[PDB]
RNA sequence: UUGAGCCUUGAUGUGUAGGAUAGGUGGGAGGCUUUGAAGUGUGGACGCCAGUCUGCAUGGAGCCGACCUUGAAAUACCACC
C-alpha cells in the first residue's frame, strides 16, 4: 500500500530542496514509530584504494538521540574517571571474557592505551562487527574521561562501504525541522573537512535525506 | 639436446624384487592390503593412478626409507639402487657450487675430467659450474639427477616421476635414454605417450586392488 | 673490449660517483669501497650502481 | 584495463633477454615457452615486482591485483592449508603476522597502543575477518575436502597440493603469472579440471608450462624466448 | 543483422554448520496484510537442480519479525549505491 503508493506520489527523476525535503520526510506519518530518518551522501572517492577511505566521528548540536551503552574497556586510571560518565563497563577483561563472553553486546567501545586485554578479549565477535573503536577515530584514547563525556553527547561514527557512499544517523522526527538541518550542516562540513587529499573529481554528488520506514528525497 | 645414457656395473641375472604383503596406511585405510611383487630383471614396471592413491609411497618405501608392516622387501645380492625421487630439495643445499655437488658422485673416475664431460655433457658451460647449485632451476635441478646415475651406474634404478620439469627435448632424450638402457627401473609417470613408447609391465594402483600387468600400455587402455 | 663501466655512487646520500670498470663475466656481484665524497668531506661507502 | 611493460635481466656471464620489448594485457593469455635454464621462469618472476632487473626498463602496473603460482610446489610443509591459501594476499598475511604477536607478547608499550589498533582497522578495512571463511569455500570449491582443511601442507599428495596452490592465486586478481607446469596433476582428469577453470576466467593470464596439448586448450598467444 | 557507450524499470546473485540458492554497508526490532490474504490448484524463466519467481480467480484474511548454528544477519521494511 504505502511502499506502492509513495513511489508515484513522490518522484525521483527531480531534485528536490533541503526545506521541502525535511517537510516531505515528516509529511507521510504513515509508520508510527521513532522513525530516526537519514541521509545517505555519495561520497566521490575511489574506496578501491586505502589512501582515499573517510573514516572518522563528530558531534552533532543536539545527539544521537539515544545513549550508547560505552563500556570502557581501559584498565587503570582511566576506569576511575570513566566511572562517572556514565559508562556500563569498568577497565579490564571481565567484561570480556565472561561479561562479554556469554554477554550480547554493550553501545560503544572506550579504549584505554595501557591495557592490552579488550583488543583480544572481542576478537571475532566484538571486533567482527566494527564495534572496537579505532585508535586514529578516538575510541581507543589516551584518556578515558573525556571521551565518554563526548561519547554519551553523540559522537556519530561514518564509513564508507565497498563504493565509498556514507550514511550516519542525524536526528529523528521528534526533532523539530530546524535542528535537523544545522545537524546535517555538521555531518557534511566536518565530512568536506576529512575528505582525502587523493580525491580526484567532484567530492559530494547525491545527498538524498530517508525514512526509517518511508522513501527517501534528493536534497541538492 | 642433452646426450644421457646409463650403464651398468654388475648387472644381476635372476630377479630383483621380492614382496610378500606390504599393508601399509598412514592414518586412513591402508593403500595397498599385499601386492605380492617379482620384477625378474627387467619389466620397466610404469606404476600409475591417480594422484592421492600412493603411488610415491610404495616407492619410498620400496626401497627400505620408510618401514612397512610388510616382512622387508629382499633386495638382490648385488643391487645399486639409483633414487629420482618425486621431490627433490634436501640434495640441493649446503650452498655447494654445482662443479662440487657433483663431484663426491663418482667411485673409480678421475675429479678433474671424467665429471666436467658427464656435467658438461648434459648442457652446462664453462661458466655454468661455477655457482651454487641450490640456484639451479627446474630442468637442471632434474638434469643433475640424471647425471647423478651417470657415473654411480646404478644397476637396478627407480625414477620416481623423472619427466616433470624437462623441456620436450630432455623428454624425447630421456625416453631414448631408458629404452636402450639393460637393467631394470620402476618409474612412476603421468603421461601417456612416455609411458606408452618405453617398455613397460603396469601396475595399476585403485582402492583396493592393485592390477598387475597388461602388457604394453596400448593394450591395457585397449582391454577398456 | 669485455670490460665495461660502472659507477659508485655514494651512500653518504649526497650525489657523488667515482666511474670504474669491472668485468662482469668473472665476478657478476656488486662493488664496496670506501673512498672520499667531496660534498660531505668524510671517507664512506660507494657500492656500485648504474 | 591496463597492460605491463618491459624488463631486462642477467645472472652472470652472458646475460639472458636483453632489452626484451612486450605488453601484456586485454584478455588473451599470452603462453610463454622456452628451453630449460632460459628465462621464462625469472622473466615473469621480474614481472610480479617483487625482484627488480639488472638493467630496469621498469614494468609498473601497482593498482590491480597480481596472483602468482610458483614453481616451488614444496615450499611450505608447515602452514596448515587454510593459512597457505590466506597468504596469497600478500598484504592480509603481513598485517595479521605483526598484528598476531598479541597473545605471545607479555607486556604492551605506549608506542604498540595505537599500533595494534592501527593494524586491526586495517584488517576491517579490507575485511580480513571473513578470509579463513571466504578460502574455505573456495578451497572446497576446487575439489579439496573439509577435512584436510586444517591439517599442515606436509601430509597432502602433491597432486593435490597443486589445487590448494591454484586456490591460493585465485584470490580476485585480474591477471595471474602461472608458473603451473602441472607437473604431478597429470590424471587428464585434474588436466581438463584444470582447463575448464582457467579457460572459464576472463583475465589477462599468463601460463608457463610445457605441456604442448596443454597450451593448445588454453592460451590464445605465444611468447616463446629462446635466442635473445 | 550485429558490436560499443548512456538512461529507466524489473529481475539478479548458499554448502561447510540451518526453518532457508542471506551481496555489502546497521537505521532499526515493528512492519506487512483486505488500494484482498494464510494455504489450494494453475504456467513461464532461471537454476553448485531444493527451490526464487510471477499472469491467475477461487479460496477470502493470516502470515512475517524477534530467536536459532554462524566470521556476518535475515526479500520484516525502506532507501544510497
Ligand atoms: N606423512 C603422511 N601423513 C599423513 N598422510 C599422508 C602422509 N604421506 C602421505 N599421506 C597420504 O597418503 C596418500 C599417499 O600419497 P603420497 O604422498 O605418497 O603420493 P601419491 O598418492 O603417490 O600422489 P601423487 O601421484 O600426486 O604423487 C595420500 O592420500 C596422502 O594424502
Ligand atoms: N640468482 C641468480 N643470479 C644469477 N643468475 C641466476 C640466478 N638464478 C638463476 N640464474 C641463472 O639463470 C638461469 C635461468 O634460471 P630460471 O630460474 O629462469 O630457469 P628456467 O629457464 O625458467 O628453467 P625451467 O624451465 O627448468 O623452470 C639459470 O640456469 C642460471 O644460470
Ligand atoms: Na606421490
Ligand atoms: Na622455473
Amino acid at each position: 500500500k504505502r511502499m506502492r503508493v509513495i513511489r508515484e506520489k513522490v518522484d525521483a527523476t527531480k531534485q528536490y530542496d533541503i526545506n521541502e525535503a525535511i517537510a516531505l520526510l515528516k509529511e507521510l506519518a504513515t509508520a508510527k514509530f521513532v522513525e530516526s530518518v537519514d541521509v545517505a551522501v555519495n561520497l566521490g572517492i575511489d574506496a578501491r584504494k586505502s589512501d582515499q577511505n573517510v573514516r572518522g566521528a563528530t558531534v552533532l548540536p543536539h545527539g544521537t538521540g539515544r545513549s550508547v551503552r560505552v563500556a570502557v574497556f581501559t584498565q587503570g586510571a582511566n576506569a576511575e574517571a570513566a566511572k562517572a560518565a556514565g559508562a556500563e563497563l569498568v577497565g579490564m577483561e571481565d567484561l570480556a571474557d565472561q561479561i562479554k563472553k556469554g554477554e550480547m553486546n554493550f553501545d560503544v567501545v572506550i579504549a584505554s592505551p595501557d591495557a592490552m586485554r579488550v583488543v583480544g578479549q572481542l576478537g571475532q565477535v566484538l571486533g567482527p562487527r566494527g564495534l572496537m573503536p579505532n585508535p586514529k577515530v578516538g575510541t581507543v584514547t589516551p584518556n578515558v574521561a573525556e571521551a565518554v563525556k563526548n561519547a554519551k553527547a553523540g559522537q556519530v561514527r561514518y564509513r564508507n562501504d565497498k563504493n565509498g557512499i556514507i550514511h550516519t544517523t542525524i536526528g529523528k522526527v521528534d526533532f523539530d525541522a530546524d535542528k535537523l538541518k544545522e545537524n546535517l550542516e555538521a555531518l557534511l562540513v566536518a565530512l568536506k573537512k576529512a575528505k582525502p587529499t587523493q580525491a580526484k573529481g567532484v567530492y559530494i554528488k547525491k545527498v538524498s535525506i530517508s525514512t526509517t520506514m518511508g522513501a527517501g528525497v534528493a536534497v541538492d | 639436446n642433452p646426450f644421457i645414457r646409463f650403464e651398468q656395473d654388475k648387472k644381476l641375472f635372476r630377479n630383483a624384487l621380492e614382496v610378500e604383503g606390504l599393508t601399509k596406511g598412514f592414518d586412513n585405510g591402508p593403500l595397498f592390503k599385499n601386492l605380492n611383487l617379482l620384477l625378474e630383471v627387467g619389466e620397466k614396471l610404469a606404476v600409475l593412478g591417480t594422484n592421492g592413491v600412493g603411488k610415491s609411497t610404495l616407492l619410498k618405501t620400496l626401497v627400505g626409507d620408510l618401514q612397512p608392516d610388510s616382512g622387508t622387501v629382499k633386495w638382490s645380492e648385488n643391487a645399486r639402487i639409483g633414487y629420482y625421487a618425486q621431490d627433490h630439495e634436501y640434495e640441493f643445499e649446503n650452498d655447494l657450487t654445482v662443479f662440487e655437488w657433483m663431484s663426491q658422485w663418482k667411485q673409480e673416475g678421475d675429479d678433474e675430467q671424467a665429471v666436467r664431460s658427464i656435467l658438461g655433457r648434459l648442457l652446462f658451460s664453462q661458466d655454468d659450474i661455477k655457482k651454487p647449485a641450490k640456484v639451479l632451476s627446474g630442468g637442471e635441478k632434474g638434469r643433475m639427477l640424471f647425471g647423478k646415475l651417470m657415473m654411480q651406474k646404478p644397476n637396478i634404478l627407480i625414477m620416481d616421476q623423472p619427466t616433470n620439469h624437462l623441456d620436450m627435448e630432455s623428454i624425447e632424450s630421456l625416453n631414448m635414454a631408458l629404452e636402450l638402457y639393460q637393467g631394470t627401473l620402476i618409474f612412476v609417470s603421468h603421461d601417456r605417450e612416455f609411458v606408452s613408447s618405453l617398455a613397460t609391465r603396469i601396475l595399476e594402483i585403485t582402492p583396493e586392488r592393485v592390477i598387475d600387468f597388461s602388457g604394453n600400455y596400448e593394450d591395457y587402455l585397449r582391454s577398456k | 673490449g669485455i670490460r665495461e663501466k660502472i659507477k659508485l655512487v655514494s651512500s653518504a646520500g649526497t650525489g657523488h660517483f667515482y666511474t670504474t670498470t669491472k668485468n662482469k663475466r668473472t665476478k657478476p656481484e656488486k662493488l664496496e669501497l670506501k673512498k672520499f665524497d667531496p660534498v660531505v668531506r668524510q671517507h664512506v661507502i660507494y657500492k656500485e650502481a648504474k | 584495463m591496463l597492460v605491463s611493460s618491459n624488463v631486462t635481466m642477467q645472472f652472470g656471464s652472458k646475460p639472458l633477454f636483453e632489452n626484451i620489448s612486450v605488453k601484456f594485457g586485454g584478455g588473451n593469455r599470452y603462453g610463454l615457452i622456452g628451453a630449460n635454464g632460459s628465462g621464462k621462469s625469472t622473466f615473469m618472476k621480474i614481472l610480479g615486482g617483487d625482484l627488480e632487473p639488472t638493467l630496469g626498463n621498469v614494468s609498473l602496473d601497482p593498482n590491480e591485483r597480481i596472483g602468482k603460482l610458483r614453481q616451488d610446489q614444496f615450499a611450505f610443509e608447515e602452514f596448515t592449508v587454510l593459512d597457505t591459501v590466506i597468504m596469497g594476499h600478500k598484504e592480509l598475511w603481513e598485517v595479521k603476522q605483526e598484528r598476531d604477536r598479541i597473545y605471545a607478547l607479555p607486556e604492551m608499550s605506549e608506542e604498540d597502543g595505537y599500533k595494534v589498533a592501527d593494524l586491526e582497522v586495517k584488517y576491517g578495512e579490507m575485511d580480513g575477518y571473513s578470509a579463513e571463511a571466504r578460502a574455505g569455500e573456495l578451497l572446497l570449491g576446487v575439489g579439496i575436502p573439509v577435512e584436510q582443511h586444517y591439517g599442515p601442507m606436509s601430509e597432502v599428495a602433491p597432486g593435490w597440493k597443486l589445487r590448494v596452490l591454484l586456490a591460493q592465486a585465485l584470490f580476485a586478481d585480474p591477471d595471474i603469472l602461472l608458473l603451473d607446469q602441472p607437473t604431478n596433476n597429470l590424471d587428464i582428469d585434474t588436466i581438463r579440471w584444470l582447463e575448464q577453470v582457467l579457460n572459464e576466467r576472463d583475465s589477462t593470464m599468463i601460463i608457463i608450462s610445457h605441456d604442448r596439448h596443454f597450451l593448445n586448450m588454453v592460451c590464445t598467444h605465444m611468447a616463446d624466448l629462446d635466442y635473445g
